[PDB]
This record gives structure tokens, sequence and C-alpha cells, in this order.
């Protein structure tokens, strides 16, 4: 710390003398917190000059995660202790950074040439993330340090940037369509007198909104104080409500990506990820809906499942092929997606009840799960997320829709490879709650009865989940995990059953293609 | 020595906006019946145009600290910085909040600012910050004190706006600073004493006639003129005036003999004026100058003027005193002498002499609230239902509709407010309570009728009733005016109806109007508001 | 802190150094002051209001006063925050006696400062904000002399506090000192009696409730019910002693019967109760008179 404050002191002005041993000592800082929690403590106890100091630089890139900034977010960090010690000035200090960057231009950016705006997107998004580590803490939020952060922000509304300033700001998803605007303009983009050299402005727009939107959602408070009922906490819910409109998220959600190609040679053509709409962007967006406008609205959640949602996952599901798989694009989709999409809606499960009126998006989200579960580049944790998701979503799925899901299932289960096995979990759940629906005739009188070509495709999963199952090798687990299932296609066969002699021919030949169906 | 704001006191709030490089002094003012949202009303200028206090004073009920404030939502004391009040418009009675709802005037972070029927929530509730470093939390609220407004609810600041054209009053981040001014305070008020802001009748030394203006029978610049009538009018709403001092703060004050003031009709909400002729003539609010409207009370014709005096931060000493103490009226530039011309429905001309009778002696009678309530209430829907019947008749001329100004929502909460005014009494109140509430009902419905109200609304029905269908009206005037069509028109029926009910003077004069009522009873548009009209008269 | 203890983390400081950060060096400074006046000072005791060498003049009765002001402000909050809650905690009791020292060193020094006739110190906290510190601690004991007297767990509370306001009493005794007929500082004060009627009226209600005490014990009626020498009285006796003597009113005899604490044995010792009540009441009593 001393060297640092000696090199920091001497030539502040002119940017930083000998920048590598000061981003080495804040990297040492930041390690030395994370080697164990005493010493995060240990330097937690001087977090108030790094605050003065926190404009090192933040501005130059590669140097994130090596400013005192950073050496300050680590300190206060996951720590519980330390983001409830932390005192109001400390969060002032960095409030008003925040405000300076949103009313000042950026004169290093300038000088060297960036197109001159009236605030700093790259200080700002620095600030905004410490922000987030100071109110945010181990999966809750903290609740003294979220209201006196948001009091702060909309004493200083100039804060939230020129979109949400106010006074005419064109909007969260207008600032967001012109970013991107700004993103494919080559002169706008680049100072035009490998991504230090040139910070790209759109990203930096996007990150700041994406930013501010995050550490605003997490600000946000608990559901629990919500049931409760406290008045600041409903007070701090409702003022982040009239700051940020729904319909701008909608919008931005709404917003597509641009996918990757592979060109005339076939060579794989791959738009960068420093430069473009990140997935990182909409996962702000979610978390934000998630926990300030709440999601309770069963016609709203498919309206924006419609809109927003179901696109990019089919996007993701284009993109599964196994030469593009390996693209970051589809790592990032894949990420994002797990992270926020499918834990949102298994969040609303019980909202997927009355569907009727929309069989097709219902289904198309299956189709589009399925897909995105048979996979190679998905993760054990992303398999866990599908898995967890799809089975949620086939539980209170009603039985009348989901049986394209089965039809297309009983071709490709039979393999009994190692992705039949949620195929096999979903099969069994579902068919353990419509027992009755299938064995009974009368079944359930809202859902109605058997349409008898689910009950030949059961006879078809039947036959062939007993036949493989035979040919196939001893693996214990797989005839543990399997008996259930195949005793519930049994059992939910009606006995008596009548397999039509005069069975439908000329099926859907794309079934049969094992080449993604398509 | 310093005041300091207690509990009770009735205040106004000031601001001050430096429009085109020059200070402007404003008060947030608001109208209880048609537009609930608080507008500003300009002070700077009083000597050319007369400010409308009135509307501008708010009383202060409560003042408590903030947790005491969260307690007694979950389930005379001095103000002090940090504590939240609780402000009453005098006027309305309502209780200013933050309405949550906002004009969108693309600054949609700021939240419109209004009145609200019930003190209930944390809305009507604002705290009160100290405005520099010389205040501090916890002190006493000094009088003549910049103060900061904070809502409890938004969190937003009573807020100036000045990038819009005209300058409007809302919640906002932003910080607009406003200074408190003692209007008025009743606790050590003697009661029978004359106070300004009073609404009172000037009786004649035969204390049988009032200073009235002609009846409502003849149209306006007709009652223009000054004269004096005895008898039914004593008890009517053409007979009040308001005593409005030329100062600004304590403008409540005891007014002592000599002090000048401004007499304005309540009804008709023009200003007593001299013109040069010498001949007293009512006169607009925008040319109601000093020089004309200022008039004095003296309590002797003996010419010794007092001059001038210097003026008193309070009530002060009460002087004049209602119904015994004898006020003779003179212009101050002029300097003659309120007198009677007796010329030659007695009609006794009121004329502006230097000398004049020995008999020029004037008393004073105190008006009811409830009286003065129902005759601005009376001159606010005057003015509203004019400019409806006027944007009508535009249309019917066939002028463009957009140049036409046709006030579709502030008809029909209007409409709403007069329902609720004369919505009869409940049945399981007590029996006392209830008979009061009779009384009044009776009182509002004959000054309605004295005022000619029955008229203006037939006039609306007869001039909504030229467009056969609301389809045809969506096409004249536009689509809102269009869905309102129905909703106005049955509001204004109903409203007919509340006001003939029980009133058997009121049936009686609407005997005649009642054949023109039966010619349209076969209109399903009107079918049910004209049978229970018809029922209630018959 | 609290919450942080409440969501079970270990504390480096358990009692908790962050509130009233040095409640030690506070009571040093102030100390020091009282001091340096003690014995009647008048030289000095003139010189801390006005230094007459010194080309700029710093008001050290006006600052002890304002620091006065603050600590009643801090613990009338803490009160209100502890208004509603049953019972207090080990923490807000530490607290409550840090802060109630640190008034009483306060305090103590304002009537170092103005004992010794000072008429100037005397004028001087006459004009100061002292009637609303005052006015603050008068409710403050007002609503406490209600809530802990029910209460048997916080009688050490009760007894710092109680000490507080006979401080406070003696400090107004001492600006009374050498008083003239219609004098401002008397006048000033009944003005802030005036304002805080209502408090005062409850105290005064709350010390001669127990003022009778003596008498009630004393009464043969009492006698007869308790004539043993070890004298543990039981409840009912007590009780219906309470209405027999015909001089304490029902909300008296409920409030009495509140504030006694019992045994399993369902009894009480009137010695032990009459000890713990009446010598406050007549100590801080005799001063109000």
């Amino acid at each position: 710390m001393e060297v640092m404050v000696n090199v920091l002191g001497g030539g502040e002005s002119k940017e930083i003398t000998f920048p590598k041993m000061v981003a080495n000592c804040c990297r040492f800082l930041c390690y030395f917190c994370r080697i164990s929690r005493q010493n995060q403590k240990a330097m937690f106890d001087h977090l108030s000059y790094l605050l003065e100091n926190s404009s090192v630089g933040l501005a130059s890139p590669a140097m994130r995660g090596s400013t005192p900034l950073d050496v300050a977010a680590a300190s206060v960090m996951d720590n519980n202790e330390l983001a409830l010690a932390l005192r109001e000035p400390d969060l002032e200090k960095v409030v008003r950074y925040l405000a300076g960057c949103g009313l000042q231009s950026c004169q290093m950016l300038v000088s060297k040439g960036y197109p001159d705006i009236g605030w700093n997107p790259v200080e700002g998004e620095r600030y905004l993330d410490f922000l987030r580590f100071a109110v945010f803490c181990n999966g809750e939020s903290v609740e003294e340090n979220a209201n006196v952060v948001v009091r702060l922000l909309i004493r200083r509304p100039e804060c939230f940037g020129p979109a949400l300033r106010g006074e005419g700001g064109n909007g969260l998803l207008a600032a967001m369509e012109e970013a991107i605007k700004i993103a494919e303009d080559p002169s706008r983009d680049g100072p035009s007198p490998e991504e230090d050299d040139t910070i790209h402005m759109g990203n930096a727009i996007m990150t700041f909104y994406s930013a501010l939107i995050d550490l605003l959602g997490r600000c946000a408070p608990e559901m629990h104080l919500i049931h409760a009922g406290k008045g600041e906490a409903i007070r701090i819910r409702s003022i982040l409500r009239s700051l940020i409109p729904l319909g701008d998220l909608v919008g931005v959600i709404s917003i597509a990506f641009q996918m990757p190609t592979i060109a005339k040679d076939g060579n794989v053509v791959e738009p960068d990820m420093s430069a473009g709409f990140c997935p990182d962007h909409k996962a702000a967006m979610v978390l934000f809906l998630d926990r300030v406008y709440g999601i309770e609205v069963q016609d709203f959640l498919l309206h924006l499942l419609e809109v927003g949602f179901l696109p990019d996952l089919r996007a993701a599901a284009s993109l599964d092929t196994a030469a593009l798989s390996a693209t970051d694009m589809a790592l990032a989709l894949n990420r994002y997606l797990c992270t926020a999409v499918l834990p949102l809606l298994t969040r609303c499960a019980p909202l997927f009840a009355g569907t009727e009126h929309h069989a097709s998006l219902i289904d198309s989200l299956l189709h589009t799960v399925y897909r995105l579960s048979k996979g190679c580049s998905l993760t054990k944790a992303q398999r866990d997320s599908i898995e967890v998701c799809l089975l949620s979503i086939c539980g209170q799925l009603r039985p009348s829709m989901m049986q394209h899901l089965l039809r297309r299932l009983v071709f490709d289960v039979p393999l009994l490879n190692e992705h039949a096995k949620m195929p096999l979990k979903l099969l069994t759940n579902h068919y353990e709650r419509c027992w009755k629906y299938y064995c009974l005739p009368g079944g359930w009188g809202n859902f109605g009865a058997a349409s008898e070509e689910e009950l030949h495709l059961s006879r078809k999963l039947f036959w062939g989940i007993f036949d493989a199952l035979s040919q196939k090798k001893y693996e214990q687990e797989l005839f543990k995990l399997a008996l259930p299932c195949l005793s519930a296609v049994a059992g939910a066969l009606p006995p008596d059953y009548m397999e039509s002699n005069y069975v439908s021919m000329m099926e859907k030949q794309s079934s049969m293609d094992s080449e993604g169906n398509f | 020595e310093i005041q300091f704001l207690r509990t009770d006191d009735e205040v106004v709030l000031q601001c001050t906006a430096t429009i085109h490089k020059e200070q402007q002094k404003l008060c947030l003012a608001a109208e209880g019946f048609g537009n609930r949202l608080c507008f500003l009303e300009s002070t700077s200028n009083s000597k050319n145009v007369p400010p409308d206090l009135s509307i501008c004073t708010f009383v202060l009920e409560q003042s408590l600290s903030v947790r005491a404030l969260q307690e007694m939502l979950a389930n005379h004391r001095t103000l002090l910085y940090g504590h939240a009040i609780l402000l009453r418009h005098s006027y309305s009675g309502m209780y200013l909040c933050c309405l949550s709802t906002s004009r969108s005037s693309t600054d949609k972070l700021a939240f419109d600012v209004g009145l609200q029927e019930d003190t209930t929530g944390e809305a009507c509730w604002w705290t009160i910050h100290p405005a520099s470093k010389q205040r501090s939390e916890g002190e006493k609220v000094r009088v003549g004190d910049d103060l900061i407004l904070v809502s409890v609810s938004s969190e937003r600041y009573l807020h100036l706006s000045y990038g819009n054209g005209s300058l409007h009053v809302d919640a906002a981040f932003q910080q607009t600073l406003w200074s408190v001014a003692p209007i008025s305070s009743g606790s050590e008020a003697a009661q029978g004493y004359l106070i300004g802001g009073d609404v009172l009748r000037l009786l004649h030394g035969h204390m049988d006639e009032c200073l009235t203006v002609p009846s409502g029978e003849h149209g306006e610049e007709q009652r223009r003129t000054v004269h004096y009538e005895g008898g039914a009018v004593s008890v009517h709403a053409r007979s009040l005036w308001r005593l409005e001092t030329l100062r600004v703060a304590w403008s409540g004050s005891h007014i002592r003999w000599g002090q000048p003031f401004r007499l304005r009709h309540v009804t008709t909400g023009k200003y007593l004026s001299l013109m040069e002729d010498k001949n007293l003539l009512l006169m607009d609010k925008e040319k109601a100058d000093v020089k004309s409207t200022a008039f004095t009370f003296r309590s002797s014709k003996e010419k010794l003027d007092v001059g001038v005096r210097k003026e008193v931060d309070g009530m002060g000493t009460s002087e004049i005193k209602y119904g015994d103490s004898v006020c003779y009226i003179q212009h101050v530039d002029t300097g003659l002498w309120l007198t009677y011309q007796s010329v030659d429905s007695i009609q006794r001309k009121a004329i502006m002499h230097h000398e004049g009778h020995m008999d020029d002696g004037i008393s004073l009678s105190r008006s009811q609230h409830e009286e003065s309530r129902t005759a601005r209430v009376i001159r606010s829907t005057v003015f509203l239902f004019n400019r409806f019947i006027r944007g009508l008749d535009a249309l019917s001329k066939k002028a463009k509709a957009s140049t036409v100004d046709l006030p579709i929502e502030s008809v029909s909460l209007s409409l709403q407010d007069l329902i609720g005014y004369f919505h009869p009494p409940d049945e399981h109140l007590e029996h006392e309570d209830k008979q009061n509430r009779l009384r009044a009902l009776k009182n509002r419905q004959n000054l309605f009728q004295e005022e000619g109200m029955i008229n203006l609304v037939l006039e609306c029905i007869d001039r909504l009733h030229v467009y056969s269908s609301a389809a045809h009206f969506a096409d004249v005037a536009g689509r809102e005016a269009g869905e309102s069509w129905k909703s106005i028109l049955n509001s204004l029926y109903e409203l007919l109806a509340a006001l003939i009910r029980g009133n058997r003077k009121n049936c009686a004069q609407f005997s005649g109007s009642l054949d023109w009522l039966i010619s349209r009873l076969e209109r399903l548009e009107a079918s049910s508001g004209i049978l229970e009209v018809l029922h209630c008269v018959l | 802190q609290n919450k942080a203890e409440g969501l079970g983390m270990v504390t480096e400081e358990g009692s908790g150094e962050k509130v009233l950060q040095d409640d030690e060096f506070t009571c040093d400074l102030f100390r020091f002051l009282q001091l340096l006046c003690e014995g009647h000072n008048s030289d000095f005791q003139n010189y801390l209001r006005t230094q007459t060498g010194n080309n700029t003049t710093v008001n050290i009765i006006i600052s002890t006063v304002d620091y006065l002001l603050r600590v009643q402000e801090s613990i009338s909050d803490f009160y209100w925050y502890y208004s509603g809650k049953d019972v207090i905690d080990e923490q807000g009791q530490r607290n409550f006696s840090k802060a109630i020292q640190v008034a009483k060193q306060v305090f103590n020094t304002l009537t170092e400062y103005i004992q010794g006739p000072c008429t100037g110190n005397q004028q001087s906290l006459a004009h100061s904000r002292l009637w609303d510190a005052v006015v603050g601690f008068l409710h403050v004991f007002a609503h406490m002399q209600m809530k802990l007297s029910q209460d048997s767990s916080q009688i050490e509370l009760l007894k710092e506090l109680m000490d507080l306001q006979k401080d406070m009493v003696v400090m107004l005794l001492s600006m009374l000192e050498g008083n003239v007929v219609n004098g401002t500082i008397g006048k000033q004060m009944v003005d802030m009696l005036v304002e805080s009627s209502n408090n005062v009226e409850m105290i005064l209600k709350f010390f001669d409730m127990f003022l009778k005490l003596k008498d009630l014990t004393s009464s043969d009626t009492f006698k007869e019910y308790d004539p043993d020498g070890k004298g543990v009285i039981s409840k009912r006796d007590f009780h219906k002693a309470m209405e027999s003597h015909k001089h304490y009113t029902q909300s008296e005899t409920e409030f009495l019967l509140s504030c006694a604490e019992t045994d399993e044995n369902e009894t009480l010792d009137y010695e032990e109760f009459v000890k713990r009540f009446h010598e406050p009441a007549k100590d801080i009593g005799f001063n109000v008179a």
C-alpha cells in the first residue's frame, strides 16, 4: 500500500507513472484479500484511501481488476460484516464520482481522438460495479446499503446517464438502439485519427446502462420484505419501477443479436465479442425484471416469451452446429440462457397452466429447450439447468400440447444414450402425473381423454424402450432410472388397448431424419 | 422578535422565479372543484393584477416526527426542522399530496402535485428541511424563513419547472426553495372583529339593504353596475364581497381604520373600481389596478385623513367589529365618499361623491363559510359551463375542432364534484346531523337557483342533445368527446335532479321548463334522467 | 451491528465501539472543564465565556450546551427506537448507561459553569438552547419512568436515569440561583415548563404515587396484614390493602401491581419495594419542590 501511495501521489495529474507496477500491486492486494477472510478485513480497514484514489486507470483497458477501485471491490466483496460496516460517506464519494462521470466528458479519450460525448461510460461502468459489490452480497441484497445507494442515485439524477437522466432523454430502448448503431458505425465507435487501443463507445454505453440496471435490480428489496409489507421496501421498489419503465426492458430483451456465419470458403466468420450486443446486457435486464417489476401475470409472461425470449433460444438452437458451437457467441448465449432465462421460466412454472390458447408457442418452447439439451458444448451445470427447467415446465404443462414432444421423443430416446436420461425423467414424471388421463377412458373432464394418437405413440415408446433395454449393455444406474419410466408407461396404457391395424402411413419424414430432425 | 410557525396556523408557500431575466414572486395555488392539480399564482405585480390568495392559503394541522408518522400509519406545538407536516387547503379543505400521476412533460421522473380528499396514507405528508447551513435539524422553524419540502411517499422535492413555457409545480428530485408567509393565525384572532380575507355584506345605515349588483337574469356587462337592494337579496350570493388587503404577508390580520383594501364580488369574480367619470363599476381582475380598486374604512366623516401608517407584522389590534361599528367607505386616491345617489326593486343607486349625505354609514355582517364556499363554487361552475357552452357553439358554427377548446375532463370532474356537493344525506346518520345536512343542502339549492344555475344546465343539456348520437358527436367533436358524451349528458341530468329534489321553490320555477323536458322523453340516451327529473318535480 | 449479531456472524466488539465511539474521551473532556471551574472559580468561569485578552473569543459555555442538545437528541432517538419493543436488550442497556453517564457529566459541567452566581454564564445559558434539551429530557424521563418501572430487569437503568434527572434539576436550581423578581431566566424557565406541561405532570404523578407508599406501609391496615418481622407480604394482601387505604385509585392500584415483582411463591417484600421506589422519588421530589 505504501509503495502504491508513493507512486500514485507522484505525478497524479499526468496520469500514473509506472502503471505496470501499480497494476501489479493492485493485483497482489486483490489476491491477498482473496486468500483469506481476515486479510479481507485487514485490507478493508484502509478502504477510505482507495476511494479518493479510485480514478487511477479506469479509462485505460487491460487494467481491469488491477485498479484501486478493484481492490476496494475485492475488500468489500462477499463479506457481509464488511458490507454492513461500510459507511455512508464511503458510498457518497463513489456516487459523486459517478455523477462527475455522467456530467463531464472523458478528457483522456477525447485527447486521444475519441468522439466527444457528455458523459463517461467507461468510468461509470466501473463505479457501478463497485456499487453492485457494495449493495449485493451472497445472493441476498443488503437493504441498508441498497436504500442509501438508491437514495443517493435519485438525489443525483445525472448518475443515470443522458438517456434516463430525464431532460428529454430518448429512453433505455432508444439508447440501446443508438448504441448498436454506433457499434456498426466505424467512425463513431473508434477514435478515427488490440481492444485497449480502440475502446468501443457503443459497448461502453451498453455496458454502462446494463450495469446501472443491474445495480438497481440488485438494490431492489427482497420478496420476503414485500410480503411482510415493509413501507420503506415498498417505496424503494416503486421508485425503481418509476425510474425504469417495463416497456423499455421488454424492448431491449426483444432486440436480437448478430449470429456468426461461415464464409464462401466455409471458414467461420465470427464477429468479435468486444464489438456488439452482449448476452450479459440481456442478463441484467432479466435480473431487473425479476427483482423489481415482478413476473406474476400469465399473458405478460407469454408475450415476453414470444417477443424476446423465444427468438434468442431459437437462435441458440440454430447455432448448435458442432463447428459453430465452439464460437464464443454460442458459449455466451448458453451462459445467458442457463443463468437467467431458464431459472426465470422455472420460477414461472405455475403460470404455465393456462397455455391452451398459445399451444404453438409452448410447443415451440419445448422443442427449442429439447434441442438445446441435445448439445455438445453445453456444460454439466448448463445441462442441470436445462433438465430442471424442462422438467418443471412439463410438470404443470397440460398433457394435450406435449404430444409433439412425445412424438419426437419416441424416435431418439430408444438410443438409450447419456442424452436420453432427461427424456427418461420427463416421460416418467409426465406419465405418473397423467396416469388416469390415459388408462381411464373418461379421464379428467377439463383435460379430456386420449386422442389415441398419444396412445399409439405411448405403445411405440413402451415397445422401443422394452427392446432397447434388452439389447442395451449393463449399466445398473441406467436400469435403476429406466424402471420407473417403463412401469409408468405400462400402467398408463390401458390393458384393453386397441392398436389400430390401420395405422397412419407416410409419417413425418423429418422425424426419422436424425440430422437435426430438420 | 422572531416568531415561530405553530400548528393550526394558516400559511402561504412562495417560490421565486427569474423568468425572462426578471424576478417573479409566485404562490402555490389549488382549486377544490374542477382541476385538482395545483398551479402557481403570481403575486409580484399585485399593483396591476390582484393576487388570489384565497386559493393560495394553507393551514398547518399537525407537525409530527417521521417515526410517529410511521407508527400512526401502521396503526399547539411549534414546527421544528425534520418533522412531517400536514397541509390542508383552506378553501377546499383537502390536503396537499403527491398524486402519483405525472403529466409526462419530458420529466418522466417527476410526479404532479395536487389535492386529496382523504388524509390517510403517506402521500399527504411532507417533511420540512433546513434551507441553508444556518438552519439545523430539530430547531424551531422561524417565520419568514425559506424552507425545502420533501415528499414522504415519493421522496421527490417540490419543484418549479423552468424549461417548459408555462411554469408548473410538481414533485421532482431537484430542489426548489419555498418561503413561508404567515397569511393569518386564527388562534389569537378575536371573534366578531373584521379580519382580512373575510366574506361580508355591506349593509346601508337602514340595516335593510345590501350593496348588490343586478340579478342573474341580466346578461354579463349588465351586471357591472353597483347599486342597493333590500329584502330577499340579503340572503343571496349576489350580495357577498371579499375584503382583500394590498399586502401579501399577514393579510389575515384585523382590519384597521384606513387600511387600503380591495372589495371583490364573490359570485362574479370582479373587483369594485372607481371609473374616471366618478361612477362605481365592477371591473375585471386583469385591469384591477390599486388606484381604481383601493378603498378604506373610516370611523367618522371628518376629513383629517390618517395619511400613512407603519404596517404591523401580525394580527395587531382589532378595531373594526361586526354589526356595531359604523364604517364609511371612501376611495383612497380620489378621496370621495361612498353614498346612495337617491335616484327617483328599490334600486337605490350607489354613487361616489365628494361630500355625500349624512346617512352614509355602512354596517358589516359576516357571512358563513358554507355560503362563501357555495358562492365560490357557483362562480367556478359559471366559468366552466360558459366555456363548455361557447365550445359547443363554435362546434355548431363549424369552427375547426383543433382551434376550439372543449373541457371534456374538467366538466365531467366538476359534475361529479357537484353531485357529491348536492348528495342527499344518508339515512343511518344521527337525526341532528341529518337535519343539519338537510339545512345545508336546502341553502345550497336556494343559492344555486338564485344565481340561476338551472338554466345553464338546461342550456348544456340542449346543446348536447343537438347531437343525436355518440357517434355523431364523435364525428363533430373529438373521439374522446364522443366517449364522454354519454357520461356528461347523464351527469347533467343527475345534477338537475339533485338541484330540484326536495326544493319546492326550485320545482315551481321548473314548471315552465317541464314542457321542454317532456318533448325529449322518447330519446333513449336520456330517458331515465328525464323521467327522474319529471318524477321529482311532480 | 444488531443485524450483524442476529445473522450469527462473529463480531470483534460485543458491546460495540461503533455506537458512542469514545465514551471515556467525552467524559474526560467535560470533567476537565468542570474541574477547571470547581470551587466557584469565578475568574476562569468568566474567562471561558469571554476571553478578554484574545483577539477572537470562543464561547465554551455555548458549545457545551450545543453538545448537550446533540446528546439529548441522540438519547431521545434511542428511546424512540426502543419505545415499541417490550424488553431492553443488553446492548441497549449498555448504550443507555453510557449515554446517561455522558449526559450526567455534561450537566455537572454546566452546573459548575453556572454556580457561584455567575451572572454572565447564567444569562448566556438562558439565551442558549438549553431549554430544548431540558424539554427533551423531561419527555424522556416521563416515558422511561412509566416503562422501566413496570419491568424488573432494568432497575439499574432506572436508577441511573433517575440520577440523571436529579442532576438536571440541580442544574435548573443553579440557573435559578441569585434570581430576581420577574427575572428573564425565570420567565424562560416557566415557558419551558408550560411547553413540557404533560411530561412534568406525568413525572409529578409518578413521584407522588410512590411518595404515599411509606404511609401505605406504615398504615395499621398494612400492619395487621403483615404482623411478621420478616415482612414478606402476600400479593393478594398488598393488592387489597391498596384499595383499603382509600387513597390509591384503581389506576394507581393496577400500576403498582404491574410494577411489583413477585417470586414463584406469589409474594412480595414491602421493604425492598419501598427502598427501591420511594428513596429516588423523595430525593428528586424535594428538588422539584
